[PDB]
């Protein structure tokens, strides 16, 4: 739904979770190649809460097999690395995040990853994405 | 009067005066710590096939002639601590086929009057802790064509001359190892080692001053050693200082393997001394080395071994021909640091209390030909890659190390050629069915001492078809999911003992066509489904003991009858709860 791109070895799309449809625009330049990619994530949204303590709950399934729940912290709340950790509830966020990954072997098939963004100070969900990766 | 062990009789410290209640078929007799005082003749004639004779500390002062008649098969004779001193001619008459003579602390004074010239089968000669003052390799050594080791440790040898080693200069075809340790050597004659070839030369604890050692190593010139061993002991004379220049003489010696043991004084420069540049195997043991950096890139080391040392930092290594790296039993704790060893095929980093953050992929090692990785008995090993670049790996050992994050992805996905994996006692709680994806060649999976989510054996072996050995003992298993063993058509040993299983299910074992050994002991089973073992057509050994079997009839009918017909297969004894009666004895009406 919300956004799709296909790279040399991957079809990558996402949509909002069924239980949470708060809007957010996330794109990738270039389209993620699972063999290894350097680039930027483009994020553009108005958060429903402060990002001072932003972290994520990641629920990953690989070829329909469930991986254990993960928790990943982006903003620790003190001298954080990203400018958007300063953003407040209702403030426009438009940013490009450099990312890079290589050297990992991804299994063939399709993965599901729902990423749930939480404001750690309120424990309230800010948004929720439902990624769908196809590795060919 | 003695103690029958097996064929093997143990008569140690029985206050015996002489060696007769022993069958002629006996092959091992330990007679030590008995006041024998004399070895009279004819004595061992009735031991036609005696192989091992131990006469240590027997207060023997006299060996009569033909005292060893009838021992046409004795291969090991041990006479340690007997004050016999003067060996008569023919003292060793009759001892054919003997290959190991231990004459430690027998007050022996020289090799020239040691009547061993006729023991053509002899291979090892230990004459340590005697009074030998001379290094002369005697003339009759030419008949002893099988002698390959002579131990002259703890004697009074002060000098090595050219004529002492005359026997080896004349016979370069001889393969000999000499142990010179604990000898107060202070002079080696000029050229004394020219044209001399030795397999192993041990020179530990010989030198008290720096300059006597430097002088003596200079006169090693011309020697060819396959293995040279240098060092000192904590409870002995030591060098006040050990400067690397002491080893200048080693540049005239051709050394294949160099081995440094404990030295009271040590500097990290000693191991990088330039005369060691062309050594092919370098080894440190008990060395107080703290850092190993800046090893010259032209060093030709092919193996490197560091045991029981004191490295404060993980070594930075660029040795481009190093094929084997061993770093074990290191004191303290260290954290793994990347290396670039493009020839590395064997890596043993076990027993170091080592932490490894980033395991594992090519960038950690810089080799494409690694086949053996032992990270066992270490600290925390944080998994973050799945062995890209390392697909040639055949042996992987994590035993007793704290694996982290291994259940949060397919950490072994690249290891399609792996044959042996050991994650036993790694504090792993498995809650991911794809934990063993990629291990399609695996033969041996040892994962004892771990646990499973909800104490349930999940479908983790769906794509480990070639498993032949699976140890799941001590995983606190309480039940097994349906179909977990459907694919293991080649499994030969299944150990599920020391769990908390309350029930079995027939279907789990219906396709173990290759199963030879099945261990179900020390669980909580009270019964088994009828016919559960009926398709195990390859079964040879089964363990069912230490289970609270319910022997009420007709419930225990199948098992009692099966255990009786297959009584040769049961190891241990499955017992009825309450009475302790063996289950194979129950006959239902
Ligand atoms: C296979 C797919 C693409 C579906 O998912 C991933 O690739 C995931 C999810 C990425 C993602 C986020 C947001 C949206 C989409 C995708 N990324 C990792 O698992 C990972 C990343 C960096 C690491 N350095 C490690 C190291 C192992 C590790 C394991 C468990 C853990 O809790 C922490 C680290 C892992
Ligand atoms: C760190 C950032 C975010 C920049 O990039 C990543 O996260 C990338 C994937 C980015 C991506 C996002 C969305 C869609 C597609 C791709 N991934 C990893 O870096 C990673 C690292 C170590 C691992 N050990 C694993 C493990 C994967 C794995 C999981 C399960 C499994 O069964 C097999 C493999 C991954
Ligand atoms: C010379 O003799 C020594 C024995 O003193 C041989 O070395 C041994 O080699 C075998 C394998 O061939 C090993 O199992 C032993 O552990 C070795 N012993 C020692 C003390 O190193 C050596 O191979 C012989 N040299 C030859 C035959 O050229
Ligand atoms: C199954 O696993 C158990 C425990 O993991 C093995 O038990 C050991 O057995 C030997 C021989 O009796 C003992 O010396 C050890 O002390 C035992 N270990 C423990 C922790 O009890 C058992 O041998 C395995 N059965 C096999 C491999 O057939
Ligand atoms: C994600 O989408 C899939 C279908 O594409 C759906 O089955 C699943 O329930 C969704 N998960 C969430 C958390 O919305
Ligand atoms: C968001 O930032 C990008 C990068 O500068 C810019 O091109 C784009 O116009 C911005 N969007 C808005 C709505 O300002
Ligand atoms: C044993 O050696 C001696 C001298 O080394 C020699 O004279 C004698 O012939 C040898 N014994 C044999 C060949 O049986
Ligand atoms: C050690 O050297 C000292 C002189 O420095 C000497 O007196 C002593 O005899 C040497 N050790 C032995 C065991 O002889
Ligand atoms: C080691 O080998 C090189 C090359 O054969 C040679 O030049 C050198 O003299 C040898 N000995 C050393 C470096 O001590
Ligand atoms: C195991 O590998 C086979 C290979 O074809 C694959 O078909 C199967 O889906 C795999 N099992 C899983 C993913 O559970």
């Amino acid at each position: 739904q919300q956004w799709f791109c296909n790279s040399s070895d991957a079809i990558i799309s996402y949509s909002y979770c069924d239980h949470l449809k708060f809007p957010i625009s996330i794109s990738s330049e270039p389209c993620i190649r699972l063999r290894g990619t350097n680039g930027f994530v483009h994020v553009e949204f108005i958060p429903r809460g402060n990002l001072k303590y932003l972290y994520f709950n990641l629920f990953i399934s690989v070829n329909s097999i469930e991986l254990p729940k993960r928790k990943e912290v982006l903003c620790h709340g003190h001298d954080d690395d990203y400018s958007f950790c300063r953003a407040l509830k209702g403030e426009t966020v438009n940013t490009s995040i450099p990312f890079s990954f290589e050297g990992i072997l991804f299994p063939k098939g399709h993965y599901r990853c729902v990423a749930e963004a939480i404001a750690g100070d309120t424990e309230e969900k800010l948004f929720c994405l439902n990624f769908t990766i196809i590795h060919r | 009067p003695c103690i029958e062990v097996v064929i093997t009789y143990q008569c140690m410290d029985q206050k015996l005066s002489k060696v007769d209640d022993i069958p002629s078929s006996t092959k091992n007799i330990d007679l030590s710590f008995n006041p024998l005082k004399i070895l009279k003749s004819y004595s061992f004639s009735n031991f036609s096939e005696l192989q091992w004779l131990d006469l240590s500390r027997c207060e023997i002062e006299t060996i009569e002639d033909k005292a060893w008649h009838g021992l046409h098969h004795l291969s090991n004779l041990i006479l340690t601590g007997n004050p016999i001193q003067s060996f008569s001619p023919g003292s060793f008459s009759g001892l054919t086929s003997l290959e190991n003579l231990v004459a430690v602390e027998t007050k022996l004074a020289s090799l020239e009057s040691f009547p061993i010239g006729q023991l053509i089968t002899l291979k090892k000669l230990n004459v340590a802790h005697n009074f030998i003052h001379s290094c002369k390799l005697p003339a009759y050594f030419s008949n002893l064509t099988n002698l390959v080791h002579v131990d002259l440790s703890y004697n009074y040898i002060q000098t090595i001359t050219v004529n002492d080693l005359q026997f080896l200069r004349e016979n370069p075809q001889v393969n000999l190892s000499l142990d010179m340790s604990l000898n107060p050597i202070d002079f080696i004659q000029d050229q004394a080692f020219q044209g001399i070839k030795l397999h192993e030369l041990t020179l530990r604890g010989n030198f008290n001053s720096s300059n006597i050692m430097k002088t003596c190593l200079q006169n090693l010139a011309g020697l060819h050693v396959h293995r040279l061993i240098l060092g000192e002991f904590k409870d002995e004379r030591n060098l006040e200082i050990f400067e690397p220049s002491i080893m200048e003489g080693l540049c005239d010696v051709t050394i294949d393997e160099f081995r440094l043991t404990y030295t009271n004084d040590f500097s990290d420069d000693i191991v990088k001394f330039h005369c060691l540049a062309n050594v092919s195997a370098m080894s440190l043991a008990g060395v107080s080395i703290k850092y190993l950096e800046d090893v010259p890139k032209h060093f030709k080391w092919q193996s490197l071994s560091i045991i029981r040392c004191q490295l404060k930092q993980f070594p930075t290594l660029d040795l481009p021909f190093l094929k084997s790296l061993t770093l074990t039993m290191n004191k303290g704790s260290i954290s793994f640091k990347k290396v670039a060893l493009p020839s590395l095929s064997y890596l043993d980093l076990s027993r170091n209390a080592l932490s490894f953050s980033g395991c594992c992929s090519y960038s950690d090692l810089g080799t494409n030909s690694l086949r053996h990785l032992d990270l066992s008995f270490n600290g925390a090993i944080i998994m973050s890659a799945n062995f890209m670049g390392l697909e040639e790996l055949q042996h992987l050992d994590f035993q007793h190390s704290t694996l982290k994050r291994v259940t949060e992805f397919s950490a072994f996905l690249s290891l399609e050629k792996l044959l042996y994996l050991d994650i036993s006692y790694t504090n792993t709680k498995i809650d991911f069915d794809g934990i063993f994806l990629g291990l399609t060649s695996l033969n041996t999976l040892k994962m004892a001492g771990n646990s499973f989510k909800d104490n349930t054996l999940s479908n983790v072996f769906a794509n480990t078809t070639n498993l032949t050995f699976l140890d799941l003992s001590k995983c606190q298993l309480e039940q097994i999911s349906w179909g977990v063993f459907d694919t293991l058509h080649r499994l030969q040993l299944l150990n599920m003992s020391h769990n908390n299983l309350l029930f079995l299910d027939s279907s789990h074992y219906n396709q173990l066509y290759s199963l030879k050994e099945l261990a179900l002991d020390t669980n909580q089973l009270k019964s088994v489904p009828d016919g559960i073992f009926d398709r195990l057509t390859s079964l040879q050994k089964i363990w069912l003991h230490t289970n609270p079997w319910d022997c009420s009839c007709p419930r225990i009918d199948y098992l009692s009858r099966w255990l009786n017909k297959n009584s040769q297969k049961e190891q241990g004894s499955a017992k009825c709860s309450g009475s302790g009666k063996p289950v194979r004895s129950i006959i239902c009406p």
